[PDB]
């Protein structure tokens, strides 16, 4: 009965590089992490200034 | 399939916290010069010839 | 064995009586500072030594509160001071040193 | 891992007749390890 | 060509002090060693029940040549293993590692078995493990049935549980462990078995470190069969039940007849999800029972006794019907209704099963180790199959006759509202 | 006497042949009177669509229930009467049917495997029987918290892909899977080039190849009319699934990152790392003195009933991580120590503990290939995954390369600053939030 | 006291050495930047000014 479970679709929230369920996510893992950590870096720059 | 700029920034700078922090402190140093340089340039271009920095040349002697 | 190592004991008996924990009916091992090694050694004591150690310490804290001592008849004689804890304590340390030698392999 | 054999956390339930074959004992053994 | 080399032969030796050594050089990448001792739970008495269980949990405790810390770290550094398996008759200290590290694990194995210290505090910290270890085992309803089955069958010795009785947890003393190893870990009671080791090494080890005298000679504390029944009312969904009678001691020819009779009736499934078409007991029960169940012949053979019968699992309401159907099917065999093709098929399963059980090193070492203790010899498989072939159909029938007419022992657990007593069969 | 290095040369190399139709026949000879032979197939749930998921598992129930030449229970009778044993299994990528039997019974055993694969009865009345059986097996699986939480891990980690599917399929598919669905699955996937006839025991490779050319010649040729199953890559998704159920006595957690795949040399170094963390449950003897810090701490402070690391491989992907079982107030502490060891191996692995992990893997590899059945399994599986048998002499070489620098580089590649997949089941109120879990995958000090 | 000198502890030292020397670059650069230390900041090209 727990095999009836299916995870719902998240395409409404996924980023562009991920919606292809037949394409590896590691191809975009560094660009996606880098974008979010670039936000943080420039934030601490302004707080530093 | 060359990784974009954001991916090459992560691999080289951000993955390690130390290098992530080093470029924050260096980013602060170079951001400070260009921000106060550019910002002051706007404040006075608005107020051109209105304050002492501009009329300093009249009363030199 | 000789007369020179016998006055060595005489000055250790002297220091013993001067240290004065025998005046509270206590033994040397009752006064060891409890660290992790000592707390383990005490944990390993059989019931009789543990209970004896508890009462001697309790009797001494009672005396210390009143700033009193026991009669000289009841002082711990240097000759009869059983180092009951050092066998257990020496094995605790021996085990710890073994771990420490493995930790740097 | 500890073992108990004899055939020659809520564990799991048995209901059908196919998953029940192999359960009836056939001499006990107790084993222990590191 | 891609062929294996000349397979070496097992070497075997009996020292005058009673110790037995058996070695085999299969040139394998790993080595396995075992010290098998006649020290199972039958050798406990009613003043020290559970001692052999706690002893079975204390292999990593401190010895004279190795701290508890060194045993655990020494073996793990090499990636080796140390295990302790117990029968009602034997304890088996097994050690496994790569053949370059046999020196290390042999030293640990000897310290465990020859030089345990059983320090008061280490023993004290270990007693809660009895409760955990027993609790895990009794998650199987089979475990408590078999334990109760032996307690109902025998007056002493084999009545003893592999697992410590609840009232003894915390009360097994370091003195009892000391006395137990002194009385039972003797040269006359031991066998040193090795795979991937040369015989001169094992013999050297045995002569130097395993010459222990005294204790107890191979006591004639004979197990006295009695019969009886134990009934555990609980809230399991199914009823487990076992019904047996005294059978034959291992090694004797009558025991081979019982082994063959087991595979005539049905020992276990050979095909996944099968109906067990060639299982006599299963088809007998399945005719008058169309609900889930299981049934299997049960065969247990010991140095001086044995139990044979069957084991049933069924819905609580179908308990008696499954029992009685199983019992009547055995009665049929005792009445001489047994074809010869059915015996040749059972001898096929038993012969095939035996060889399969000795494919691996662990199963091979266990058989050699238990052969050495029970028989004092090694019997190669070609001779085992010869002894199986020597079983006649009348021997199988007489074995079934001994069951029908013998005083019975029964153990059952579950909702026993429809589970018959012995006298109701 | 012989050394460990010398003993690894003394293993016979697996002889390999290929039939004219595509089937591959591989054997490792020994001096055993017994043996095991079986057919390994590139089939499983990953090849199935949502509409016919669970089909190959339906087939497993029917494979032994009848055939054209031996209808009904006639197949059970023949193997039981010669004392043989017959078994099968299905993973998400592989399907196997094998027999254990005497060496003299090899020719009959090969015949039966051929008759099972090719000529299957699949009577419509047996199907309706096996339908109610599978549904009961599903109710049984629901009570194995371990099997649930790993189906949950696959479901979230590979969401949107074939690998997310369970092997057994959903209850709805079981109730509507028709005989036409099953024969379509077989005709497509059970083709000679995607199968291996593996055997292990006392048997000459000549004999096995002769029987293959005899009983497996009728298989479909190399061409299949242009309809080949081509496994697409499967997206891994950093995600979390929590099934809260406080009525259960103990919580199950499984957490993993994406692994490389079958034929990637990184798996060796990853397995060494997993061996350092190791495994544990409450019945082990070592407890406080175990080498693994996770194990030692968990026994001392009683943080779990059991834990185990794992490296599940699939084609070009996998699940690398750990799973554990603990009281409801110990989940946070277990995850803290677990992640702390991943981080510690990424950044500061030492040479001594890597030698231990290497030796643990060496021991685990030799002792697993002990007996005719696990060798025959390694033969069959290794040809579907590597396309060849890797001798033990090679595995030892790929291990000795590993040193502390290798595990730090390999572990950081897969563990450090990566999005994990998480699956929880039971009283998991204290299961840390995913952002907290995600922040445990890096150290600010590094 | 000397528990921490052996094969494994010199390996840990050499593992964390590249990191600590970077946190010294964070602190040192952070000290220059915060206090406006002019003795260092003259040779770096762009910030020269004001
Ligand atoms: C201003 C004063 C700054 C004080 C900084 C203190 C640094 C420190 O304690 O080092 C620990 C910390 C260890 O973190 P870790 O290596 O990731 O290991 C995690 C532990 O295993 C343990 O990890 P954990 O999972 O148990 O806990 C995670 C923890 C990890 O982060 C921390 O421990 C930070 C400690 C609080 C600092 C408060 C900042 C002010 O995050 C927090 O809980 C802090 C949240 C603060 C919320 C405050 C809201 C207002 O090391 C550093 O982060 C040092 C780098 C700091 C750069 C300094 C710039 C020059
Ligand atoms: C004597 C002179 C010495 C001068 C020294 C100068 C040093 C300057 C700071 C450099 C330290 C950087 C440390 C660092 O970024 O980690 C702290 C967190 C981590 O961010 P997060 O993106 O979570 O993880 C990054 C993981 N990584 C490294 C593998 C990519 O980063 C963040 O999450 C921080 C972002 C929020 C900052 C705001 C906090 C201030 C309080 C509120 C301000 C407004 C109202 C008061
Ligand atoms: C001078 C530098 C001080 C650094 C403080 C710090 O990093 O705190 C932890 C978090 C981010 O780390 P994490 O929560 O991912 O945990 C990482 C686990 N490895 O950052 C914040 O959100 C805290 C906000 C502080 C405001 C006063
Ligand atoms: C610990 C608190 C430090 C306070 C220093 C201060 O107030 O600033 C003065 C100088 C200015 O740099 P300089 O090139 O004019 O040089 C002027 C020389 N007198 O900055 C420094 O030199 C920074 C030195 C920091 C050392 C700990």
């Amino acid at each position: 009965s727990h095999t009836d479970i299916k995870v719902p679709d998240f395409s409404d929230y996924r980023r562009p590089e991920v919606l292809d369920s037949t394409k590896s996510s590691k191809e975009s893992s560094e660009a996606r992490k880098g974008f979010s950590y670039l936000v943080t870096a420039t934030t601490t720059v302004g707080v530093a200034y | 399939v060359a990784p974009t700029l954001t991916a090459r920034l992560y691999s080289l700078l951000f993955r390690r916290t130390s290098t992530f922090a080093l470029t924050i402190v260096v980013g602060a140093l170079f951001f400070e010069r260009a921000f106060d340089q550019g910002a002051d340039a706007i404040y006075e271009h608005i107020n051109e010839g209105k304050l002492w920095k501009h009329i300093k040349h009249k009363y030199e002697n | 064995v000789s007369a020179s190592s016998r006055w060595l004991e005489g000055i250790r008996k002297w220091y013993y009586n001067a240290a004065g924990f025998n005046k509270l009916g206590l033994m040397r091992d009752d006064t060891i500072h409890e660290n992790d090694d000592v707390k383990e050694a005490i944990r390993r004591l059989p019931e009789n030594l543990y209970n004896d150690r508890v009462f001697r310490i309790k009797r001494a804290l009672d005396l210390s509160m009143r700033q009193q001592i026991l009669p000289k008849e009841q002082w711990t004689k240097y000759e009869e001071d059983k180092s009951y804890l050092e066998p257990y304590l020496k094995e605790v340390i021996r085990e710890r040193k073994e771990r420490e030698e493995w930790a740097k392999k | 891992r500890g073992v108990a054999g004899a055939l020659r956390d809520l564990k799991r339930s048995v209901l059908c007749r196919e998953s029940l074959r192999g359960q009836a004992a056939g001499p006990l053994v107790a084993s222990v390890s590191l | 060509a891609g062929v294996p080399p000349h397979p070496q032969d097992l070497e075997f030796t009996r020292l005058p002090n009673g110790l037995v050594i058996a070695s085999l050089e299969n040139y394998a990448p790993a080595s396995r060693i075992g010290l098998f001792i006649k020290a199972g739970s039958r050798y406990e008495n009613s003043n020290n029940l559970g001692t052999s269980h706690l002893l079975r949990l204390a292999s990593s405790l401190t010895t004279k040549g190795a701290s508890s810390f060194k045993i655990t770290r020494g073996i793990e550094a090499v990636g080796g293993k140390l295990s302790v398996t117990s029968t009602r008759e034997n304890m088996a200290y097994t050690v496994e590692c790569l053949r370059d590290d046999v020196d290390i694990l042999m030293e640990f194995l000897l310290n465990v078995t020859t030089a345990p210290e059983f320090r008061r505090w280490e023993v004290a910290a270990l007693q809660p493990q009895l409760r955990i270890d027993k609790a895990v085992a009794l998650q199987n309803p089979q475990a408590h049935v078999i334990e109760n089955l032996h307690a109902a069958a025998y007056r002493n010795a084999l009545a003893n549980s592999l697992y410590c009785p609840d009232y003894r947890i915390g009360k097994v003393t370091p003195v009892e462990l000391h006395d137990y190893v002194q009385n039972h870990f003797t040269s006359a009671r031991m066998a040193l078995i090795g795979l991937g080791v040369s015989h001169p090494v094992l013999k050297q080890v045995a002569e130097q470190f395993l010459n222990i005298r005294g204790g107890l000679g191979l006591s004639g504390a004979k197990a006295k069969y009695h019969g009886g029944e134990i009934r555990e009312q609980n809230g399991d969904s199914l009823v487990h039940a076992a019904l047996v009678a005294e059978s034959a001691a291992i090694g004797s020819a009558e025991a081979n007849a019982f082994s063959v009779l087991q595979h005539v009736l049905g020992a276990g499934p050979h095909v996944k999800r099968g109906s067990n078409a060639t299982s006599s007991l299963y088809q007998a029960v399945a005719k008058g029972v169309h609900q889930p169940f299981d049934v299997s012949a049960f065969n247990a053979s010991y140095s001086d006794s044995g139990l044979f019968g069957f084991y049933t699992i069924s819905q609580a309401a179908s308990a008696g019907d499954v029992i009685k159907a199983a019992y009547n099917q055995v009665k049929t065999i005792a009445q001489g209704n047994l074809s010869n093709p059915d015996v040749q098929a059972a001898k096929n399963k038993l012969k095939a099963g035996y060889l399969m059980s000795v494919e691996s090193s662990e199963g091979f070492l266990d058989e050699v180790g238990s052969q050495a203790l029970a028989a004092g010899s090694y019997t190669p498989p070609s001779t085992v199959l010869q002894q199986i072939d020597a079983v006649a159909d009348a021997d199988v029938i007489n074995a079934a006759k001994k069951f029908v007419s013998g005083r019975k022992s029964m153990a059952a657990s579950g909702n026993l509202g429809h589970t018959p007593f012995i006298d109701e069969l | 006497t012989a050394t460990y290095a010398q003993a690894l040369q003394s293993v016979p190399e697996t002889q390999v042949s290929q039939l004219d139709n595509g089937l591959r026949v591989a054997s490792e000879q020994s001096s055993q009177p017994t043996c095991t032979v079986g057919v390994w197939i590139d089939a499983g749930s990953r090849y199935e669509s949502e509409k016919n998921n669970g089909a190959g598992y339906f087939v497993e129930h029917l494979a032994f229930k009848g055939t054209k030449n031996r209808p009904g229970n006639a197949l059970e009778k023949e193997v039981e009467s010669m004392g043989a044993h017959l078994n099968a299994y299905s993973t998400r990528e592989h399907t196997a049917y094998y027999i254990k039997a005497l060496s003299k019974d090899l020719p009959k055993a090969v015949e039966l495997l051929a008759d099972i694969v090719q000529n299957c009865s699949l009577e419509d009345s047996q199907i309706e029987k096996e339908r109610d059986v599978i549904l009961q097996e599903l109710q049984e699986n629901d009570t194995s918290m371990r099997d649930v939480v790993f189906n949950y891990l696959h479901a979230t980690a590979f969401q949107g892909t074939p690998l997310a599917q369970s092997v057994e399929g959903p209850s709805e598919n079981v109730r509507k899977l028709s005989r036409a669905d099953l024969t379509e699955y077989l005709s497509r996937h059970y083709k000679a080039p995607r199968m291996v006839l593996a055997a292990a025991g006392g048997l000459e490779h000549r004999q096995l190849l002769d029987l293959a050319q005899k009983h497996f010649s009728g298989l479909s040729g190399t061409y299949d009319e242009d309809a080949v199953p081509t496994l697409s890559p499967c997206r891994f998704t950093g995600s979390q699934i929590c099934h809260r159920e406080d009525g259960l006595p103990l919580a199950h957690v499984a957490i993993a990152v994406e692994g490389p795949g079958w034929a990637h040399p990184d798996n060796v170094a990853l397995q060494v790392a997993n061996a350092i963390i190791g495994h544990y449950d409450c019945t082990y003897g070592g407890g406080a003195h175990l080498s693994s810090p996770l194990a030692s701490i968990a026994a001392t402070n009683k943080l779990c009933q059991s834990f185990q690391t794992f490296n599940i491989c699939y084609a070009d992907t996998g699940l690398l991580g750990a799973h554990f079982v603990c009281d409801h107030m110990s989940i946070d502490d277990m995850m803290f120590v677990l992640q702390g060891q991943w981080m510690r191996l990424c950044t500061s692995a030492t040479e001594s503990e890597v030698l231990r992990g290497k030796n643990l893997l060496r021991n685990a590899l030799v002792s697993h290939l002990d007996g005719t059945t696990p060798v025959c399994e390694d033969i069959g599986r290794s040809l579907l995954t590597y396309g060849r048998r890797i001798p033990l002499a090679e595995w030892e070489s790929r291990i000795a390369e590993v040193d502390a620098r290798v595990v730090r580089e390999v572990c950081s590649k897969y563990f450090y600053d990566q999005c994990p997949a998480v699956a929880g089941f039971g009283p998991i109120e204290q299961l840390p939030d995913y952002n907290r879990i995600r922040s445990g995958m890096f150290w600010l000090r590094f | 006291l000397t528990r921490f000198l052996g094969p494994r502890y010199r390996q840990l030292a050499r593992n964390w050495v590249p990191t600590a020397s970077l946190w010294g670059a964070v602190g040192a650069v952070g000290l220059v930047w915060a206090t406006d230390w002019r003795l260092i900041l003259d040779w770096v090209p762009y910030i020269n000014g004001k």
